[PDB]
């Protein structure tokens, strides 16, 4: 898995990749690994899919009730540490995940949250065997000061990176920005695959 | 007699304690809801009390989620107690399955707490009515439930001290699949049947669904023009 | 007096709490079940009570799964709860071997239930009476069950207010081994039977099941046929 | 008065709910046991309530196992309680041991299940008395049990209304050691003596065993053969 | 009044329900136990009350192990629960040591069931009177218990209806040391003096045991020669 | 009478043991709460008892944390319980999500506790209202809080036994957004109002807390100039 | 009335079932304590009730271990459960421990187990006193212990009916520090006192033990004596 | 009437089982604490009752730890109960964080309790008020505390039948910071003043603490030289 | 084991084959790994034939319970969120298996899901030791475009290809083709038969 998550001025980013593996098996090459969580929330998975997507209805509902008993929607900061919580609670007996959370409240944030609950913010953070790869390109291509359209790019050309150096990773990316004003949109398909080929590469 | 005691069936066989139950629902405020065109509404009274309450505190139509709404008429404590145990309820379908396919369910699952607290001795049962409504893999959905647990299905109900004057209204006037617009009419028209002699009716509390869409909540505004 | 408690024998040894609870089973609508030539029936009396009640809401006779089938009168809401008991006992008695071989047992399993309630203080008995009818691998099978937990097989009974007018008009025409359209026919008559003076007979519910088949839901338009 | 409450002594020290418990044993139809040569039998009144009640289908006699058999009398809905109890109960025994070696102490778990309902508060007793009988390794076993608790080994005995006829008529013709088809007879005359004015005995139920056989329940065509 | 619950102390410190239990102890038939030299014995009066009751079938002597035996007077369902605990806990002291070396601890922990239920809400006493006799590292022990779990050692006692007769005649006879021949002549003289009128005495049991040895049941045939 | 009882409806639907537990609040000293701009206060009366009282000790205005207050009225006891409650309530939101977003659902909490004691026999209602003042994620909140556990968000509010002459004075009186020196004295006038003929009005406790800032408790040196 | 029920304050803050259960502690016969010169002794009447009672059976003073002593009045039944656990509560003291320091402690233990039966209802209270006496760490002493859970020390008490006589009579005669020999004739001089009318004062009770040393049991040739 | 159970207002909004058992309270001899210039003392009547009752046995002043003290006034039994249950709590509360930093908590943690008896059926509330006096990280402290759970800080107040005296009395004479010597005398009068006509006022306890020291009793030898 | 599940326009066909080892060793030929559990779903079982079995049956069970309450069959969708929860539930302590839930609601779908209760949909699907030579078989020929009769034709030859290299694997083919008009219809032998003759192929 290679998933990224990126922040911005008033925006955030978040990609993944869809290659499930069972070993060096690739029982499919379509799986979903980004998810909305929230109006402008959303999550990464990495780690075990069972885990993971029992973990994203958790998620989803529990953010969801809070929504309508406090009329305003949970704050990114407080959807990490809930989470923080869950994970640690059973920390012997964990969730065997990597989540990364990542949403707009009164500013933009990325949490990045490992199997015993630990929590850290950071403005920028990547997950999965992929993420070294990310991190190498983040290190060296990223500027607070991008615009969306230069982030968009950039984590597709991070991820894209990933896939060429991980054999866990591959597939369709996947990107989402959440934006105040547009919430959360996940851009479609077609204008993904233009900017690959607009930038040059390759799956 | 036999009505100090919710496990003590009557001679005639009634449970007098939930049919007293049932009289603490008349105290309420009116309410009601209709289908209407690929949706459903909710219209619900407000009684102002005063001017120092905040007006977008305790109004009565909850949303269970996006797609299910309720109104309830009497003891206002234990209104709020099963409007926050059928939305806790809504949300283990969702983890379970993934989505509410039938409403009725939910109703289903309140309805049955509620008729839990009338075979047990030691508890009381809950004083309140409820109106469901929303949208699900069936259609639009109305539904209402009682003190005794007990559902019925409708096209239009009314619940709260009005209920009678409303539902003899709605018997006279309703057409199915009216478009959202005139529905709301026939429901305001509905609701200011019940009150007596030239009295107000000051900015009710609307809110509709309508096939596809998720639930929207009229603003006063918006509520002003059907008066 | 002996009557305000379940767990109190009058000096005649009588539980009169349970026999008001019987009294509860009297205010619902009839309903009646028989068998016939590979098969067996349930018919249903729907007392409809207004044009804004969904009519293909609470109707009667449920299914406790594809080869079995309830209908129900008394409390509401307790008829529910059972039903839905029934329902999973059933489902519970296939997980453990694989197929329902004796309804009698699942029937059994009910009146248990119902039984237990009228031996414990704290708790009220369900104020029900049920039928069940469907096909096992003894044969058709029709039985009911009361807030007692008595249970009786039988070839035709009926449950409800016109209960005794049914009853007494069966004891005089039914017949072992009829036709399936000419038993719903004799069902009919037996329910017209129970009604005072030139009183209409609104479409019922039918449903039944024949051996090596599953249980078919009658329409209305073909239940009209029948009036 | 001290009739009120299972655990409260009268001054005299009576239970007097205990003893309304057996009031409602008198209510059932009779049915009598008794000992004969290297075997034991028992037989029960059918009071016939309608063609429309399956004749196979609730009868009285149940076998506990292939060797041990119970006829029950009072509340049905208790009989078939304890009737289940006393089958589970057989079955432990055989799982602990491989054998079923004296049925005084199956008869004596069961009796003590029914005393626990006559000494704690909030349970009422059960409204049945039951007759035991079949062969072990001691012989042939006959034993009777009431709501009490209270068992009695008998050489013949009754349970029901006519139990007083009956063991009244049996007090006077009732020899040991006759052959099978002698004591059925005088059986039935027993049964015979309880009714009142020339009213008609119809088919009861007869089932019978011998030492080392297993139980055998005679059909309704060998029955009539004595009538 | 201040007798309606085991739990209330009366004005002057009495617990009434308590003493109601223990007239229920007077309905039994009367039994006695005396010691002599080197040994202990018991008898009890058999009102023998049919022909077609099996005599071997519920006397009232019952060995609680091979050295230590019981008579009861009172309710009959109650002294088996009694006798049946009495059992076990007579087997629990010997796995935990090995041995029953003192009887007055196995009455002890009886008596201690007893009582519990004459402190709590909710259940009511035992109505039973037990006797206990047999052989220990002590010598020979005879002891009594009552419904309020109260014990004392005698040398000689009785319990039943019969008790006042039966004391009042021992408190002017008794003997300590006397032969087991005359203890028994003596004895059955106790029990005769207890009937009023040229009433007949039938067999009696009688069970006896001495230092060393095991319990031996005197059979009829050996009773009959003190008659 | 239904009035013995929580469990107990009435026939109007009126639970009596609650309306008499809000009876309790009345006993209280007044206390009040209003929004001002960008703020909230409370005013709290203190009838001071006797020179030998600690004076900082049993005040009536309770932080619940740094962003959050209560002022209560009724029995003290179970004041102080509820306050604690609402405290350990405030401190569990901050552990599982790292701050308390809406005060709402705090209030929200305690008040199910209160429900939770109106609906079980066998306890009895808290005698206590409360007022909950705070700034939130929302804004300044005001809610209020009784034995029913019946919630309201108001603007200006009171309890304690001048509640009605202050409602009615804030009714006439009070406009949103005042500053809050000015705020300040119209609460003061109100409470003046309460009291009857030219008595003294000794110095309260103030307590406020303006958006961005942590809550101040008013000195008694500050508070006196506005006396 | 107020006393009915242990958890019933009366008006004027009396728990009135304790007090009656008080007085069953007045029902049983007289028993004194007293310090003396590097000692405590007990003494207790024995009413001798009839030849036929073992003497050496049940008397009251038992041993709680080597060191303490115990003299009971009251139900007998309740004594008895009373100095078994107050026997298991000492040994339990010498496991943590290794040695029972101060005797006030084992006291308060089994005082706070009769207070507990005063506070919760659905049970009744202990009706027994009781003395402990014995030597530890502090020297000899002397306590008493009622129904209530009530502790004092004393340097001279008595219980039972002839309670007030003693007492009255101790607070006239007795001298500190004592010897042995003339302790237990003041003692004697005591409980004779307590008799009316020229009545024979039977050999009672004494044990008597002195600092270094074990609990000594006087014989009643010992007795004798000081008769 | 509504004095019946602790969980039942009264129209009013009054617990009277609350106030009766606070009548028990007034039955206790008069207890006085007031603070003074760097400390804190409590005096207590002794009510001497017999030349035979030792003196240094129950007296009413406990030691809580060193820094902490109270006495008690109401049912001794209960009183005894909730010093150590209040000891308990001291010492958890040093085992959590290692010292008693506000003895207002340990206050609290026993009012606490004392109200949780209040509010639950089938429990009666303590019957006992008490006065808490010690140092702590604030300074010195002194709190009363009642059956109901009510708390209050004192500079001087007073428990028992001469409460009302005492506290009128300190109400006219009571001075803050006066000398330990002064304080004690002062005290004296104050419970002096609330005997009637010349009657004899015996040694009472005094116990002190000053800021840096540990807790003292006075010996009787230094107390007389107030008298 | 051999299961295998595809979809197609308005079908989806799953097979298995039927043969149970105990190791080496075959133990029987002819054991049961499809099972119809809904009016329009199918279920296949790979793995400890026990865990495999009991879930058949709570499947059953609890669909059946779903459809009488709800008065719609569960979405496919549902199906496999329900199950992921249960193996999820007890990961520690599982269920040792591999199923393809297959079926129609609004559209078809094929669902695989794990033992941990990771669910995935794909277009196709195949699990058991003989899985890889039949995701050999599909990838080269499988096509969206394929017809009803020419998909039945793929998945017996994908399984006879398993067969015939995976010692796990053997025994008669079952194929069961589940559309909106005729429902769950299973293939009857002799009609499969005749297609292993006609494709030219053994067992």
């Amino acid at each position: 898995t290679t998933t990224v998550g990126i922040t911005l001025k008033d925006a955030v980013i978040m990609a993944t990749e869809r290659r499930v593996t069972m070993e060096n098996f690739i029982m499919h090459k379509n799986g979903k690994k980004l998810f909305q969580i929230d109006t402008y929330t959303g999550m990464t998975i990495a780690g075990l899919v069972g885990d993971a997507q029992v973990l994203v209805r958790y998620m989803k509902a529990e953010l969801e009730l809070y929504r309508l008993q406090r009329r305003v929607n949970m704050p990114i900061e407080a959807v990490a540490t809930l989470l923080s919580n869950m994970l640690n609670q059973v920390k012997y007996m964990p969730y065997m995940v990597q989540l990364l959370v990542g949403g707009i409240d009164t500013a933009p944030h990325v949490f990045s949250i490992d199997a015993a609950g630990g929590s850290v913010e950071d403005i920028y953070a990547s997950t999965g065997s992929g993420s070294p790869f990310v991190y190498g390109v983040l290190e060296s291509q990223y500027s607070e000061k991008m615009t969306v359209d230069e982030g968009v790019d950039l984590v597709i050309r991070a991820i894209s990176a990933a896939k060429q150096r991980d054999s866990a990773s591959g597939g369709m990316i996947d990107v989402a920005v959440i934006t105040r004003k547009d919430g959360y949109v996940q851009l479609p398909t077609d204008q993904i695959e233009s900017r690959i080929r607009k930038l040059g590469l390759i799956l | 007699a036999y009505d100090r005691a919710i496990t003590v069936f009557s001679p005639d066989g009634r449970l007098f304690q939930v049919e007293y139950a049932r009289e603490a629902v008349k105290k309420g405020s009116t309410a009601l809801g209709m289908k209407f065109a690929n949706g459903v509404l909710l219209i619900s009274d407000k009684k102002v009390r005063s001017r120092l309450i905040e007006q977008n505190s305790i109004e009565k139509i909850q949303l269970i989620d996006d797609y299910v709404a309720a109104v309830t008429s009497g003891l206002v404590a234990d209104a709020r107690v099963l409007v926050d145990f059928a939305r806790i309820s809504a949300q283990q379908e969702k983890v379970t399955y993934g989505s509410l396919v039938n409403i009725e369910n939910l109703v289903k699952r309140v309805a049955d707490q509620m008729q839990q607290y009338t075979q047990y001795g030691g508890v009381r049962p809950y004083g309140v009515s409820l109106i469901f409504a929303g949208i699900d893999q069936i259609g639009p959905r109305l539904f209402d439930c009682d003190p005794a647990g007990t559902i019925n299905e409708y096209k239009a109900t009314a619940i709260g001290s009005g209920k009678d004057a409303v539902v003899s209204f709605l018997e006279r006037e309703y057409k199915e699949n009216l478009p959202e617009k005139e529905a709301v009419t026939l429901g305001i028209k509905a609701l200011k049947s019940s009150l007596e002699e030239g009295e107000e009716l000051k900015a009710p509390e609307i809110a509709s669904i309508t096939v596809g869409n998720k639930y929207r909540i009229y603003d006063q505004e918006e509520v002003k023009k059907f008066l």
